[PDB]
Parts: structure tokens; C-alpha cells; sequence
RNA sequence: GGAAUUCCAUUCCCCGUUCGCGUUUACGCGGACGGCGCAAACCAUUGCGCGCGACGUAUCGUGCACUAGGUAUAGUGUUACAAAGUAAUCUACUAAUAGAAUGAGGAUUACCCAUGAAGAAGUUCAACUCUUGACAAAUCCUUGUCCUGCCUGUAAGGAGUGAUCAAUCGAUCAGACGAUAUUAUAUGUCCGGUUUUAAACCGAUUCCCUCAGGAGUGUAACUAGCUGCUUGGCUAGUUACC
């Protein structure tokens, strides 16, 4: 039982699918890489830190190129700061925040999607 | 190969020739418009110097020599040493080069010599260190810069380095286009003899001088010599990004790499010369002597071919490897 | 008889098979070379010293470059130039069994055939996970 | 075509005929020798200079050896005793015809002909008296 | 023995010959000359002398003036554009016996010998090529 | 293949032809001589030389005598009022081929073929007008 | 009538031929040049002076270029790769006849002749020998 | 006629005469050599002098040596093992007639005609005794 | 054949003669001397040397004394009182005939030829009124 | 001016003999001999003069007179008035107040913080180490100009000639070398005397105790290059300057 694991990066269909891969796993921060060439890949970490006496700090990173060498690359940086005094029933409810921020429909991820600000 | 003469003279003592020598056995060689071909050629003096009496045209038969003084006996474990330490210093690299190879080496001496010049100048640019870069450029560095940016300040350095970026198309065209198209011989000799004793007392001193001559055949050195370079002058610098210098010198580093890999060759012809050079003790007694000489055309070339250690391999070139499988590649 | 003799590195199905031939023997380095082709060539080297009183080390370093051009302005341009290496040494002690030096051998040809982790890792760019 | 050819120097009738050989030809000053031994050799060279504006300067030297028998510990080399030297230089002006070349030829020839008093004191170790 | 005698230089086969007189042997210098003025005239001087410990130099002098175009004991100017010049030091030593002498002298012979490369190129105005 | 050879410089149409020769190779310089004296006869000297490392350069020279009121064999003081002379230099650099040099060749050639301004004016005495 | 005209300097054989013009004429320098562009043209000059008092002394140069194309700043220029020069001084004296200046012109014409030792050692890279 | 002839300097038979024969007249020293090798040679000089006002000086040298050969290093070579020097010199005064000059001479052949005590000294190596 | 030889100086009818003998050749200079004592002779010496580049010069002198007997100290000696010193030089230039010097010598015999002013000037010592 | 007057006047107011010298020799120059009270008046005026602690042996510790003498002799105290005229942006709080490029770095979250590897090396192999006079003017005859009846530690202690020793009738004390050589040779190192008579001389472990303790140990040239020579095949070779 454990989550380092094999999962689908981008839901694109059933045949373009882009499925990442672990890599590595050095100095307790995690590595996904997919299964191409390193130039022409994606790559997602994961790290968590014990930053103060109650809080718990995520680290969440992206990168995304466009597709051998890559033309231009993306940078996704994102952090979650949970303290230790969330239950289960309240760390699932930060999650539902989360995926009902950029569902398909919401404004932040229809102005990303068209290279737009908030109008 | 010790004196000798072939003016035939006669002694007489009281109580016979004192030397003898055969015809001059004069050949020729072939003569192509490229490389001249070696010609087989023997000479030698049967000389009886003391003292019944002896004839000096029939003291062959002591001597491992045939009458014509052309063929001689080597033996086995003279023969072997000298194939084999000719054959391995083919290998080893250790030979003398042709004019057309002196040159080729030199001006692929001056590749070295400036592609050092750049990339411990472009690496002391991305490392900041302005001060190690206007000493590789042969610039002053009492000029404080007007830019900030990294790749600002190196396009106000331009009247700098556009001449080591011009010198090296000086040398890799030349490369490429002349020297690279050439006939490039070399040459590796061995010399191996030994003392022989037998009983007709007589003690000879039969050595071999192997010289063969090959050049350089490869299919990896006609495929540099396909390749080009972009020109310097004909690139804008300015719009182009900083780490173009890299995607400059791919084919050079194709190029160091390809001349110092070790290189396949084919051999011309060489020559094999046998020098004998003894005496004998026939109280009736005597001395004969001997010193005798033949050249061969036989080949002592492997049909697996020889992959010699190049030539290119120099110091230059070995420390322009070294930068760029460390700086620019790692 | 030798053992500094040609064999063949990459096994192609028989068509563009790359062996390799024997070049120098310098310095106590034994060095090998890829055969005559219009690329960059291979290198294969095999050097045996003794380090300590009871160990004994092979080296070997293997190269493998690829050199890819394209016709821009009526040239042949390098395009893409890198190298990939091999790096490995074998201390065995100097109290081991002739059949003792066959099971090192098998325990590095097994690890390496095709199917095992190891091999796996390699061939799709990624990790044991 | 070429003059700088092999000749033979001292003409003994057809048996034993000293022939002498191109060999070398440095800075212009043209060189025979004799079998390659070049201790016990035979040697003749030929230069050509314009010396003055209206001159020319041909130089010809010839080393004449006697050959003698050297023994040192019972092993018997060949060697040259002493040499004689012969060095002449003829200076031709540049207005003559080439049948005045022909008569300066005819000059030397004539001067060493057998029975003309220079060869005959030469020949005996005497001098005109 | 008498060898101060008059002889024929130059040899034009029976007519058209220029045989060369005694006229001189002031301070041991022999001197032929023909029955000419001083100025178009054949002359030949021969000295011997010691010129060390070990070796003996002959002097022989030659001078032939051009015939073309000549104006036979006219005054004619400049000197040295009308006559050519020898000049021969044969540096002979001190051991060398009399058929030593003869070998050298048919070495002198077979250098000016027709045909050969040297005498060869002196008539056709030419060098070594 | 050896171009050191005999050729016609001075073409009259059959007969009446002045046929050089060769003569001397000193100090890398290659000389052709016509029949006649050294200072009367037609001399072409053709040396080759690299200049830099970019460029081969060959050096030729032409002497040609004046023809009218000529004395055959005699001596015409001064030398320099009786001589002309040529200087060409031409230099090639060593990117060239094979065909960029038959090229140059024939841009000699059509430079000095009679009918052309350049051999028309030198053959009258005159200018460019 | 005039012989500043029009001439062709490489025939190669009536298609493809490089003619030349006349277009300049200032500072006693004529100057030919062909129909193209300033930097991709050949260049023929000629010129007189009187050198010293006794003496004429020509001086033609021809400049053979090799045409090209360079991209300098992304626009493509039409531009020479690289030139040959000829560059010769003919001297005649002053007391030359006008048929002793056609048997010059008939040397230069002789001595670029195709088949003569010259001009092929030119167009095979080879040295006279 | 002259004095400076051959002529024989030992009468030993008909055979065993050692004739010996001019050679060099410098310096007014009048040198006879005999005819072999020079190191194995007699020698003769004669010189006059007026060495004060009322006084003429003959000087005689006479070398005769011992014919011997020098072997070192093998090589074989003609010289001479040592020599006998006279050494005699003759004062005449100015005054003396031709018949005077018979009776010095008639007193120098008295004194060397075998017989007399001083010849017969120098044939047994004696003193006067 | 020699020109140095024995001539009459003083011819007498025969009887009373004096003729005059050859006797040393020393430093290029001839010596003549009669049959007397060395102090009582006559003399006469001659020497030729080249004394400009152009010119030959003779060298005469001829010594006729008075024959005497002078009582030195009691001591009779032949000595001559007074001697009358003849010393001409004749300058012969190198451009001169053997038929131009047959004119000088007979120039100098009809100079001195009996019945001429000159010669009857000498023998009544007289000068020329 | 005046007074008295005794009133014409005052007073007062060579010769010779003879030896030596010298070639100026029938001459020179020498030498030796010979020749207010008194007083007086002249009279109405003068002078005069318990309760605290400790021990016991009811004991210790702390808070003219007068005194003597007697023979009657001695001593001593413009607001105002009297009045047309003088005198003069966001904040907080609320009816008010104050305050304005990166980091797996942190946050009370549009804020703060900080900076501007190789190695044909080795093992204790996922961890390390090693190595790189003209003239003008007015007012006009006028100017102005030219021993003990001592005591005790009782065989001890304290307190008032001769006599040893000598032996004599004597002394006492009152060249090597297991070095070298060229080998009897250089060498290295450390006249009498007499007698010795072929020579010379004289003339953790031990220990201990009261016992769970202590002690101790690279660059530009310059030659050449010919189908010919070859006594070790050529396709290069030596010189300069850095």
C-alpha cells in the first residue's frame, strides 16, 4: 500500500493521455516524471515540512513544456498551509476547495484557459 | 652495415682471391604520381683477409648466406620480434609523420588553441567572473561595462571575440576542406638482430630493419570532412539568445572527438633489409668475413587492419576536450 | 591464442550489428574501438590492477555518442551531439574460486536481461518504484 | 630530361671502371659520388654563379681517395689513406658564343691529353724543368 | 728529362690547330703561349710547391680568349670581356707514389672526357639541370 | 610528368623558330636558355614559391635581345641598352582548384593574343590613346 | 582609330566568354573592366612612364576574382570569395625598333602557349620538374 | 742551355741510380727532387748570395733517406724511417778567377775521393783515428 | 728549345772578343757574365714583368768596367777603376703584334746602327749640335 | 626864619868677474862676489605782707576690745462700554481624538525575512577518508585807452721512681694485523773501560585494616623533389627566432 505511484496528469480523452511516472524520491521530496525524453518531460513534486509548531506546509510543483528540445516550459508553484488541528473531515473539505476552484466552468480556470485576466 | 669493397684483388703468399663480390643487382620501382614504390636490391663482399690456400668466391658455405649473396638465412626468433614490435608501435602510435600530416596536426593545433580561448571566456561569463573574461579575449580589464544583464554585457564585448570566432573558421575550414582531403602518410621502423655461433669457428650477426609506411584511411574522417560550420558574421548576434555560443561549436565538438578516436589505416608498401656482418676461423687458419645486405617488398600488414592511435591526440586537443566534456556538457 | 579480439557490442538481429575492433594496448589499458562507419566510434576499455594486498579491480568504460545533422543552406550541420557512459568496477578478492569468478559474471548477466527491473528502469526513462 | 646523370670517372679499359653516381643536390651546387659508402668514396661537384655582371663562374671539384686496408683486432674495414684534392674554377665572360665554349672544352682536354707536359710531370712526381 | 717542350692545346684534327711555344721561367714558373700578341693569345703556366707538411699543390693557369668576331691584333677593350679564365690547385700529398700519380691524372681526364655531364654543360652554356 | 623540358618561345611559322632550352635549377630557380651566348640569347626564369600560408606565388622572368644591327658572337657595350626584359608575377590563392587555374591561365592568354589592345600597343612603341 | 577598345579575355569558345571594356582612363592608368558589378568584376590595367633615361617601362595588372554570394546582416550581397592578381613590368629600351618590340610580344605569346612548361605546371598545381 | 737538369746524384752501377730531377726554383733556391713517393725522396738545393762586399756564399743541402714503411692502425703507407742532412756552405771571394774557382772544386772532389781518411770514416761510422 | 745562351758582346774582328756566359736565373732575373773574375766581368742581366694591367715591361742592365790592378795593402787583387753602367726599360704594351715587336727591335738596332748621331755622339763624347 | 648874647661874633634851632835659464840667442831674465593789717612822711599820700540566674564553706555573678600668763609683762582682729468717541487624501476612535530575481524561508495572507565534480584512488560499500597826440564815453573844460647522724633508681648516681710496650739494662707517660704490496723494500693503522756478550753502556595488579575501607605501581623562411641512384628506400631535411 502506498501512493508514490503511477497516475494520469492530463485527462486528454482515452489515446493522448499524458501518464506520469515516479522517478525519484531524494531528501523526502518526492519526483514524477514522465515517460519520454528528460528535455520534453513533465515533472511534478511533492514535500511536506513541519514549518512552525502548528502548521504543516505543502509544496506542489508543475512544470509543464510545450512539445527534441523544449521551445518554452510552464511553472506551476502552489502551497498549502494546514495546521495540526484539522481533522479528517476538515482536511478532505480543503481538497473539495481545491478541485471547486478549477473545475471547468469556474472563472479562474476559464481565464487561464484563454490567456485572459479577470474581467 | 660495416665498409666494404668490390674492387676484386688477388694476393699471392709463399710457404685465391683476397675478396669477391657479385654482380650489382639493380632494380626499379614503380612511380605513381602520389607515392613512389620501393624496388628490391642486394649487395655484399665475400673478403678472405689472412692465411694452402682458399678461393674468396667460395666461402659462402660457411656462412648462412646463399651464392648470389641475396638470400640469407634470419631466423625465426628474429624474424618474430621484429613483426611484432613494428606491428605494436603501429598500434601504440609511436611513428614519424608525413609533411601533409605536419601540417594537418598544426592546423588542427590552432583549433585547440582558440576553442580554449572562447569557452574559458563564454564560462567565465556565465559564472559572472568579468574579470577572467577580458583576460581570455586579450581585452584590458580597467573597462567597467554599461549593461547589467549578463548577455548585455557580452554583446558590448563583440569587437572581442568575433575575431576568435573567425580564426577558428580558419582553422576548421581548412580542416575540413584541404587537409582532410589529403593523401597523409606515416612511417615506423624496428631493427631487430642477434649473434649466431657455428662450427664449419664462426660467429655472424644477422639484424632485420623493418620499415613500413601506411595511411590514414577512414570512413569517420570522410564524414567530417562532409560537415559545415555557421558563419559568425553572417548570424545576427543580437536577437539570438545567450547560449547560442553552445549550439556554435556542436561541430566542433564533433570534430575533437572525431580526430582524436582512434583511426583506421591501409599501408602502401614498406621495405625489409637484411645485414649480416660476421667472420670465421678456419695450424692452418684463416678468416673470412661477410657483410652483406638485401631489401625485401613483402608486406607485414595484418588483413584485420591496424586502428592506430591518431595523431590528432596532442596536448592542445586533449585540454579542448577537456573543457568541453566538463563545461559545456558535463 | 588471445583473448584482445573482436566481438560484437549491440546485438541488431544480425542487420546493423556494431561490433568492435581491437586498437591499442597502452599503459596497461586494454582499449577497443567500434568498426569503420561514416559516426562516431565506441570505445571499450579493460584495465586490471591490483589495489590491495587481497583485492583485485576491473575497470571497464564503455561510450556510446549519437551525432544527428540536417541540410540548412545546402550543408550538413551538426545539430545534436551528447554521449552517454558506462562506469564500472568489480573488486573481487584473492581468495576466490575459478567457480566462484562464474557466479560474479552471472549475477551481473542476470541483472541486465531483458525483463528484470533494472533493465526495465533504464529503457522507459524511469525509476523503481 | 636530365645532365645531372651517372658517368664513369676513371675509364680502365672496361675492367674496373670507376663509375661515379647522382647523389645529392644541395643549394644549387650539383654532387657525385661513388658507391655509398662516403668515406672511401669518390666525389665530384659542380656549381654554377653568376659572379660579376658580365661573368660566369663555373667551379668543379673532384676528391680522388686511395682505398687501403685497415685492421683493427682481426676485423678488416676498408679506408681511405689520403685524398687528393682537385679544385678548379673557370670564369667565362658572358659575350661568348657557344663555339667559344667549345673551344675552352678543347683547352682542357687538350692540357691533359697524354704526353703533353703537364700530364707527364704529374704522372712522375716531378715538375717543367 | 725535359718536359718544358712545345705541344698543341687545343686539337681541331690536323689543320686549324693552336700549338702553344715555351716562352718564360721567371721565379719557377713554366709558361707556354702561342705565336700570338699578349692580349689574343692561348696561355698556360704550370708551379709546383709544398703547401704544408703532408701535401704538394700544382698551379695550373689557362687562358682562352673568344674568337668571334675577332679583330685579329686590333686593340680591344674591355680586357676581362674578352678572354676567359682556369684555374686548378690539384693539392696532391706527399704519399702518394707514381701510379697513384697516373689515377689521378685519369680522373682529371675522365672528368673532361666528351659526353660526360660536366664538360658537357661548359660548352652549352648551361649547369646542372 | 616532369615539365622541366625543351620548348618553342618565339614562333615565326615552321622555319625561323627560336627553340629554348633548359640550363641551371640554382637556388629553386628553374632556367631555360635559347642557342646562343649568355648575353644575347632569350632566358626565361620560372620560380615557385609560397608566400604565406594563403597564397602560392610564382615568379617569371623574360630577357629578349634587340634584333637590328645585331653583331652575331660580338661584344655591345652597354648591356642594358641591348636587352629587354620581362617581369611577371602572378599570385594564386590555395583555395583555387584544378578549374579555377585553367582559368587564369587563359585570362593570360587572352590578355597578350595579337588583335588585343595590350601586345598591339607594345608592338608599335605606343600608349593606351 | 584608337587602341583603347574592347577585347575578350578568356575565350572559352564563343559561349560563356568574359569581355572587357573600357571605362577608365584618369592618372595615365587605363583600367578595363567587364559587365558586372565593381566587386565582381576583372580588372585590367596599363601604363607608361619613362623610367630612367635610356629605358620604357610597361606595368599591366589583371585581377581574376572568383564571384560568390555573402549574407552580411541577413541580406545577401553579391561579393568576390577571393582574387588572383597578375601583375608584370615589361622594360624595353628606348633604342628598340619597332620590329624588335613584335619578337616581345611573339616571347609573351609563346611563353602562355598551351602545351608549353609554363603555363601547365600553372593549371596542374605542380612544380617545374 | 742550363744547368738546371737531371742529372744523377748516386752512380751505384747501371742499375741501382737514383737519378734525381728538378722541381721549384723559388726564391732562388734551385730544389731537385728525385722521381717516387715524397716522403722517399732525395733532395738537392743550391742557392748564391752576395753576402758582404768582397763575397759570394754557396749553400748545399743534400737529405738522403732510409726507405721504410709506416703500419699504424693496418693501414700501410710509404715514408721514410730517418734521414742524413749535409749541410755545407762555400765562401768565394769576389777576386777569384775561373781558374781559381777550378782549384776549390778540385779540393772538394780530393776530399771526398775514396781513399782519403774523411770518406773512409763515413763508410765504417768512425771518427779520425 | 732556350734562348738562354751564350752570345759575343764585344766583336773585335774575331780576335779579341769578348763573349759573355750564362750564369744564374734566381728571382726571374737572367744573368750574363764574361769569363773573368766576378769583379773584372762584364754583365748583363734582363727581367720581364707585367707592369700595369695593360703593359710589359723589360728590365736591362749592362756593366762594362775598366779592367785594373790596385795594391791593397802590398796584396795585388784584379779589380776594375771606374764602370760604365748601361739601363734601359722598354714598355710593350699587351695589344702588340710579334710583328709589331720585330718593328721596336729594329728601331733599336738602327738607333745604334754605325753612322747614325747617336752612337757618333758616344764615341767622341760629344752631344748632339 | 628864630634864641641868647661878652651884639660887626658866635652858640643853639851703472861697471866688472862669474855659474845656471830660454831659440825675441853679437838678444832676454835671474843668483853670488867686487867695486586788709602794719611803717614814713613833705600829710585825704605813698612803700610793706530590691529581684535575677549558679554553685554549697550562709558562697559567688550580673542588672577699743580677745585669747594665754603673774613682780601690773606679753600677744592679736470688530467685540465693550460711560456712546457719533475713545478702548480695542486614507485610518482608528465617533459631536472628538491620533496617526500614513530567488528561498521545500514566515506569516494575523495583497504582509514581513534572507541573499543579489572528477581519479585504471581505498575501504569498515547508499557511508566516509585521500588526491586534483589821434581814439571812444556822459552827467560834459573829464576821465579812459595807444669526710657527713647527707638522699636515692643501691656493686651505680647525684648533693653539700713509678706503668704500660719492647727485648740489646731498650724506647713511652705522667712489537702487533686472517694489513698491501711491484717483496730482505717502501709501506697502512696502533782510544780505553765493564757487563747482559757479535750486542750496549760508561769517558588493572600487589599491601594493609577497625573491613563494602585506605596505601602503591609554436613562428616565418631556406634548401631540394626529374624512373633515377641505392654500403640499411626515397614520400622530405636542417637552421634561425618565441
Amino acid at each position: 500500500a502506498s501512493n508514490f505511484t503511477q497516475f494520469v496528469l492530463v485527462d486528454n480523452g482515452g489515446t493522448g493521455d499524458v501518464t506520469v511516472a515516479p522517478s525519484n524520491f531524494a531528501n523526502g521530496v518526492a519526483e514524477w516524471i514522465s515517460s519520454n525524453s528528460r528535455s520534453q518531460a513533465y515533472k511534478v513534486t511533492c514535500s511536506v515540512r513541519q514549518s512552525s509548531a502548528q502548521n504543516r506546509k505543502y509544496t506542489i510543483k508543475v512544470e509543464v513544456p510545450k512539445v527534441p528540445v523544449a521551445a518554452w516550459r510552464s511553472y506551476l508553484n502552489m502551497e498549502l498551509t494546514i495546521p495540526i488541528f484539522a481533522t479528517n473531515s476538515d482536511c478532505e473539505l480543503i481538497v473539495k476547495a481545491m478541485q471547486g476552484l478549477l473545475k471547468d466552468g469556474n472563472p479562474i480556470p476559464s481565464a487561464i484557459a484563454a490567456n485572459s485576466g479577470i474581467y | 652495415m660495416r665498409a666494404f669493397s668490390t674492387l676484386d684483388r688477388e694476393n699471392e703468399t709463399f710457404v685465391y682471391r683476397s675478396n669477391w663480390t657479385p654482380g650489382r643487382f639493380n632494380s626499379t620501382g614503380a612511380k605513381t604520381k602520389q607515392w613512389h614504390y620501393p624496388s628490391p636490391y642486394s649487395r655484399g663482399a665475400l673478403s678472405v683477409t689472412s692465411i694452402f690456400s682458399l678461393d674468396a668466391r667460395s666461402c659462402y658455405s660457411l656462412f648462412p648466406v646463399s651464392q648470389n649473396l641475396t638470400y640469407i638465412e634470419v631466423p625465426q626468433n628474429v624474424a618474430n620480434r621484429a613483426s611484432t614490435e613494428v606491428l605494436q608501435k603501429v598500434t601504440q602510435g609511436n611513428f614519424n609523420l608525413g609533411v601533409a600530416l605536419a601540417e594537418a596536426r598544426s592546423t588542427a593545433s590552432q583549433l585547440a588553441t582558440q576553442t580554449i580561448a572562447l569557452v574559458k571566456a563564454y564560462t567565465a561569463a556565465r559564472r559572472g567572473n568579468w574579470r577572467q573574461a577580458l583576460r581570455y579575449l586579450a581585452l584590458n580589464e580597467d573597462r567597467k561595462f554599461r549593461s547589467k544583464h549578463v548577455a548585455g554585457r557580452w554583446l558590448e564585448l563583440q569587437f572581442g571575440w568575433l575575431p576568435l570566432m573567425s580564426d577558428i573558421q580558419g582553422a576548421y575550414e581548412m580542416l575540413t576542406k584541404v587537409h582532410l582531403q589529403e593523401f597523409l602518410p606515416m612511417r615506423a621502423v624496428r631493427q631487430v638482430g642477434t649473434n649466431i655461433k657455428l662450427d664449419g669457428q664462426t660467429t655472424c650477426n644477422i639484424s632485420r630493419r623493418i620499415v613500413i609506411w601506411f595511411y590514414i584511411n577512414d570512413a569517420r574522417l570522410a564524414w567530417l570532412s562532409s560537415l559545415g560550420i555557421l558563419n559568425p558574421l553572417g548570424i545576427v548576434w543580437e536577437k539570438v539568445p545567450f547560449s547560442f555560443v553552445v549550439d556554435w561549436l556542436l561541430p566542433v565538438g564533433n570534430m575533437l572527438e572525431g580526430l582524436t578516436a582512434p583511426v583506421g589505416c591501409s599501408y602502401m608498401s614498406g621495405t625489409v633489409t637484411d645485414v649480416i656482418t660476421g667472420e670465421s676461423i678456419i695450424q692452418g687458419t684463416a678468416k673470412a668475413q661477410i657483410s652483406a645486405m638485401h631489401r625485401g617488398v613483402q608486406s607485414v600488414w595484418p588483413t584485420t587492419g591496424a586502428y592506430v592511435k591518431s595523431p590528432f591526440s596532442m596536448v592542445h586537443t586533449l585540454d579542448a576536450l577537456a573543457l568541453i566534456r566538463q563545461r559545456l556538457s558535463r
